[PDB]
């Protein structure tokens, strides 16, 4: 996965 | 003419997400403190751009209705309003969270490092058009809310659900314009008619980051740019 997809996927 | 329930839901949202985190000090305070030339104007550069996007993943994340959208289309919203959402929050920092006198300075700065002035005469001129709207918090965090919603982008598969998304927020925005600015009802017109401006630096921005490489970007920058 992409930097972008880790970031936007990671649970908040 | 008031908020009803449901919008003050939204506006709380995005309130509470922009104005969350915050650009550090030190990142600012380096350009007048330290050397600043072409190679060090090139690495503040990053450290800002990375700093937004940061911030612009978190605040994407907690837009209303955003997660009813799939993951490719979250993506795409994300990468296709990334320049414009920047230049936004630049703009708000630029002209209203610095020191008195500090935006002059920093300005003085950059156009002093070396780096060609062909993009920053407009980024600047930008500041300065924006800058004389007088513009609220609510109105800079809405318009990159609804810049971000764009069902407009190149890349969107469900265009009429970001569209429903976008809707609620101009009708906050013009609430928001009419009771603050009651005298001028061109106020919410004013507002949108600026995001034609930033649509040319979008599409012009892989030519505009070119301008800036000093003899680059990081692994982040390179995706959400397409650099
Ligand atoms: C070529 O130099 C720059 C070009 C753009 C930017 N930036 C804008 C800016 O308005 N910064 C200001 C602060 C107060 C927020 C000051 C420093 C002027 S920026 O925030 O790093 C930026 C904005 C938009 C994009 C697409 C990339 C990078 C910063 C730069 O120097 C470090």
């Amino acid at each position: 996965p992409s930097l972008l997809k880790k970031l936007l996927l990671a649970p908040a | 003419m008031e908020l009803t329930p449901d919008q003050q839901t939204l506006l709380h949202f995005i309130m509470d997400s922009y104005n969350k985190q915050r650009m550090p000090q030190e990142i600012t305070n380096k350009i007048l403190k330290e050397a600043f030339s072409a190679e060090e104007n090139f690495l503040i550069l990053t450290e800002m751009a990375t700093n937004h996007v940061q911030v612009l993943v978190e605040f994407t994340k907690k837009l209303p209705g955003f997660q009813t959208l799939d993951h490719e289309d979250q993506i795409a919203l994300l990468k296709g309003s990334a320049v414009e959402a920047m230049f936004l929050r630049s703009a708000e920092i630029f002209n209203k969270k610095l020191p008195s006198g500090h935006s002059d300075l920093l300005e003085a700065r950059i156009r002093n490092s070396g780096i060609s002035d062909e993009y920053i005469t407009p980024m600047f001129s930008f500041y300065k058009s924006i800058g004389e709207l007088k513009m609220t918090q609510e109105e800079y965090a809405l318009l990159t809310a609804i810049v971000i919603l764009s069902p407009d982008r190149q890349y969107i598969k469900d265009r009429e659900a970001v569209e429903k998304l976008q809707e609620p927020l101009l009708d906050v925005l013009q609430k928001l314009c009419k009771i603050h600015q009651p005298e001028n009802p061109q106020h919410f017109a004013c507002l949108l008619g600026r995001l034609t401006e930033l649509r040319t630096f979008n599409h012009h921005h892989a030519e505009m980051l070119m301008s800036w490489r000093v003899n680059k970007f990081t692994p982040l920058l390179c995706e959400i740019w397409d650099v």
